[PDB]
């Protein structure tokens, strides 16, 4: 059921990262946009956030989204996350890091929810192209049609056709530890944790401690404040710094594989035929830039195949060999002559 | 069963290099933290250094900052204390230490479980010398209660140790061995008395059986009442 | 750097007996701190950590307290195995310096020494040196002060003493002080004199020889 | 394909020389004179170790 994901419901952390486009500039938001793969046919894209969506810190959920905030894992209803491109989407379902959402043609995707005080959205440069599965280059799934043999990504989560990699967090930054008692820089630590403390006075470099204080630096901005929490883990992202130990494993299934699934494909209007001598005169009138191809029968292939939008009418050379056109997605037929 | 096995103690010179190895057997050495700890003659404890499982970080005591390097090798499971430009203060029993069996990369909360049973370092310019073993005859000044105290003065040898024992090991009650001192010359003096019934001065022989293996020195020492 | 600072530095208790070990570090080490047990010529052993922890297989006679800055040990009811050295370590950070260690001895009666006092052989003064030995042999508590006299002034810095550990049997120290002079200093001198403060004399015990007197 | 790029790693003062891993089209490089600000300010002060 749900709760069979325990890999990476209990064990995963909501990481941040340094999104490009970050509201004005590039700042460190939650939501950090990594590996947007729109490779589907009907406009399906799987985007792999920063932010854990679905699992409360209590367990399991999936009304809820944990994105982590400061230091701490500050977790909420999931009520209005936006996925957009040159339109709005409609997102379908959402995963730990992944969220698998539909959306219309265009050049950026952006995410964000909004947790009601501030926003918190981030956005990424890619494009993002949507060609029907079929010889119809049309725009929008319609409403009949034939179908097709596409490939898709399944809105399902329990598989496990491929894995990815979840080692240590590095060594996070955290200024905020460097506070001062008057005489001397304190360290401090929330639970658990076991911070590094270094200085640019000549003075003990190492300082790996629990809550603890310098020995003789006093100028904050002249000190290092790392924080470790090795008790959960991360994703192997791109923006974030390497831990210097071992490549922890532990393989988290990729909630969202490709499957070769059935999409409806656009039906081209019927073409009106004219028959005349030793020629083949074809009525067409397009809905949709479409693909025409036809060959001849005989010894010769004498290939055509030409897109066509604007309605005209083609005329070919049917000898008694035989000819052979493929208009749209009909089944093929054939011609004689007299 | 977990073991450790240090080994390349002895005697050094001032200023000399010398480099430590520690064994391990019983446990996954390459996926634990390693320590060295020491223990001057007669002093505390006193933490050397430590390692992590990969080698990627070495911490030291500002006693030996800059003059000893921890390093191992995961292969071999062997841990090594490369020491430079050692100092009389070095004279220590080094021992090899890890915690509980169980890993990390940079974190440890189980210091020191399993241990080896230790290797002598002895920083001296003192060359191997045998020592000399004088009497320490029986008196009036040396009788109390109608028991007399006599013994033997083990002096001037090097390195540690001697073994002393009485009429062959027949005599062990009353004895007193005690702690050698090191000298200002860096030779070794010890002590060994004896308590017996200042009756049996005139008819019990006491000899003092010296054995100071590093110079292969055997000496068998007649202790009598000085004769006036 | 973190100092640990454990206090007392020597205790003398009886089988039975509660005995309490408190240590103190320089910095605050949250609980991050542990207790080792060494006998006379062993390794250590861990008794307890995480600041309460009691190691698997130690006997539950042993318990620690504290947080924070200052920690202790206290073992309930000390039986004949337990008298050692104790030192503390905090874990915490590295470097991590252990204690100086406190020593647990078996306390006893006081015991007067007997003192003796050897002049130099013969055989020693052929080789141009002179030791005079004091043995303070069998007495209790380890707190002795041994004074040398030569013609009756003070001797400094011309004598070294070795004591024993605790005697098994009796409980009791031996304490050996050796004065060294060179072969003309010993002869230039008359009388040669040991003198011996200790708790259980009632007042100081000299012990002496004149030289070439037998 | 797919670029897969595992996570950088950063040391604040002195070189970290790379190695040549058997991953097919394993391509590494080391950039020096970086500050990276992340997070929390800045990461390390050795404004040319880095
Ligand atoms: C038929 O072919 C001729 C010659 O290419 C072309 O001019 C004409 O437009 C085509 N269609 C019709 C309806 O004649």
């Amino acid at each position: 059921d749900l709760d069979t994901h325990f890999t990476q419901y209990k064990l995963a952390r909501p990481y941040i990262a340094d999104c490009p486009n970050c509201g004005h500039s590039r700042c460190d938001s939650p939501i950090a946009i990594e590996e947007v793969r729109g490779d589907a046919h009907a406009g399906v894209i799987r985007i792999q956030t920063s932010a854990m969506f679905g699992l409360k810190t209590d367990g399991v959920d999936l009304a809820y989204m944990s994105f982590m905030n400061g230091k701490t894992q500050k977790s909420i209803k999931i009520d209005n996350l936006h996925v957009r491109t040159s339109a709005p989407c409609s997102l379908v379902s959402h995963h730990g890091y992944y969220i698998l959402a539909q959306c219309p043609p265009g050049d950026t995707v952006t995410v964000g929810f909004h947790d009601g005080p501030n926003r918190h959205t981030c956005t990424v440069a890619h494009k993002v192209e949507f060609r029907p599965v079929g010889r119809e280059k049309y725009r929008h799934p319609p409403e009949h049609g034939v179908e097709l043999p596409c490939n898709r990504y399944t809105h399902k989560r329990a598989d496990q056709g491929h894995y990815v990699e979840m080692h240590q967090p590095g060594l996070v930054a955290d200024h905020s530890l460097l506070s001062i008692h008057s005489a001397k820089v304190k360290i401090t630590v929330p639970s658990g944790a076991q911070v590094k403390y270094y200085c640019k006075c000549p003075d003990v470099r190492e300082g790996i401690t629990s809550s603890d204080h310098t020995t003789t630096c006093t100028d904050v901005k002249q000190c290092r404040a790392y924080l470790i929490d090795n008790k959960k883990w991360v994703y192997n992202s791109g923006r974030l710094p390497r831990g210097e130990g071992d490549t922890f494993k532990g393989k988290l299934h990729v909630p969202f594989v490709p499957v070769k699934a059935k999409c409806i494909a656009t039906l081209a209007p019927e073409p009106l035929v004219e028959h005349k001598h030793r020629t083949l005169i074809l009525h067409l009138h397009p809905d949709h830039p479409t693909l025409l191809t036809t060959r001849s029968l005989g010894s010769d292939a004498n290939p055509t195949r030409q897109w066509i939008e604007r309605p005209t009418t083609v005329n070919f050379t049917v000898t008694g060999e035989g000819l052979e056109y493929t208009w749209g997605n009909h089944p093929p037929k054939r011609v004689w002559a007299q | 069963q977990v073991q450790l096995v240090e080994s390349g103690g002895g005697v050094v010179q001032p200023g000399r290099s010398l480099r430590l190895s520690c064994a391990a057997s019983g446990f996954t050495f390459s996926s634990h933290v390693m320590y060295w700890v020491r223990q001057a003659p007669g002093k505390g404890l006193e933490w050397v250094a430590v390692i992590t499982y990969d080698g990627g970080n070495k911490y030291y005591a500002d006693s030996v900052r800059g003059r000893l390097t921890i390093s191992r090798d995961n292969s071999k499971n062997t841990l090594y204390l490369q020491m430079n430009s050692l100092r009389a203060e070095d004279t220590a029993v080094y021992y090899c230490a890890s915690p509980r069996g169980d890993s990390g990369s940079y974190y440890d909360i189980d210091y020191f479980d399993y241990w080896g049973q230790g290797t002598l370092v002895t920083v001296s310019s003192a060359s191997t010398k045998g020592p000399s073993v004088f009497p320490l005859a029986p008196s009036s000044k040396s009788t109390s209660g109608g028991t007399a105290a006599l013994g033997c003065l083990v002096k001037d040898y090097f390195p540690e140790p001697v073994t002393v024992s009485w009429n062959s090991g027949a005599l062990t009650s009353g004895v007193h061995t005690f702690p050698a001192v090191l000298q200002s010359s860096g030779l070794y003096s010890l002590s060994s008395v004896v308590t017996v019934p200042s009756s049996s001065l005139g008819t019990q022989t006491y000899i003092c059986n010296v054995n100071h293996k590093p110079s292969n020195t055997k000496v068998d020492k007649k202790v009598e009442p000085k004769s006036c | 750097d973190i100092q640990m600072t454990q206090s007392p530095s020597a205790m003398s208790a009886s089988v039975g007996d509660r005995v309490t070990i408190t240590c103190r570090a320089s910095q605050g080490i949250s609980n991050y701190l542990a207790w080792f047990q060494q006998k006379p010529g062993k390794v250590p052993k861990r008794l307890i950590y995480a600041a309460s922890s009691l190691q698997s297989g130690v006997p539950s006679r042993f318990s620690g307290s504290g947080s924070g800055t200052e920690f202790t040990l206290t073992i309930s009811s000390l039986q004949p195995e337990d008298f050692a050295t104790y030192y503390c370590l905090q874990h915490n950070t590295s470097p991590s310096p252990f204690g100086q260690g406190t020593k647990v001895e078996i306390k006893r009666t006081v015991a007067a020494p007997s003192v003796f006092i050897f002049p130099p052989s013969d055989e020693q003064l052929k080789s141009g040196t002179a030791s005079v030995v004091c043995l303070l042999n069998n007495f209790y508590p380890r707190e002795a002060k041994v004074q040398w006299k030569v013609d009756n002034a003070l001797q400094s810095g011309n004598s070294q003493e070795s004591v024993t550990e605790q005697d098994s049997k009796d409980s009791t120290y031996s304490l050996s002080s050796t004065l060294t002079l060179s072969k003309a200093d010993y002869e230039k001198h008359k009388l040669y004199a040991c003198e011996v403060t200790h708790q259980g004399l009632s007042s100081p015990v000299t012990k002496s020889f004149n030289r070439g007197e037998c | 394909y797919k670029t897969k790029v595992p996570s950088p790693v950063v040391k604040c003062c002195g070189a970290t020389q790379c190695t040549s891993k058997p991953h097919p089209d394993y391509q590494c490089q080391v950039f020096t004179g970086v500050y990276p600000f992340m997070w929390g300010g800045a990461y390390c002060f050795c404004d040319t170790e880095n």
